[PDB]
C-alpha cells in the first residue's frame, strides 16, 4: 500500500495520483 | 518533493498538494 511505495521506499506521482479522489 | 522518501504527517502533505480539490485516501494500513 502507501506506505511500502512511498515512505520505505521511494514515491513516485505516478504512485501519488492513484490515491487522489 | 514528490520523489523521495514520505513519511506521516510528510506523506499526507504531498497527497494534499498533488491532489488538490479532487481530495484524497490515506490507507496506512
Amino acid at each position: 500500500g502507501i506506505v511500502e511505495q512511498c515512505c520505505t521506499s521511494i514515491c513516485s506521482l505516478y504512485q501519488l495520483e492513484n490515491y487522489c479522489g | 518533493f514528490v520523489n523521495q522518501h514520505l513519511c506521516g504527517s510528510h506523506l499526507v502533505e504531498a497527497l494534499y498538494l498533488v491532489c488538490g480539490e479532487r481530495g484524497f485516501f490515506y490507507t496506512p494500513k
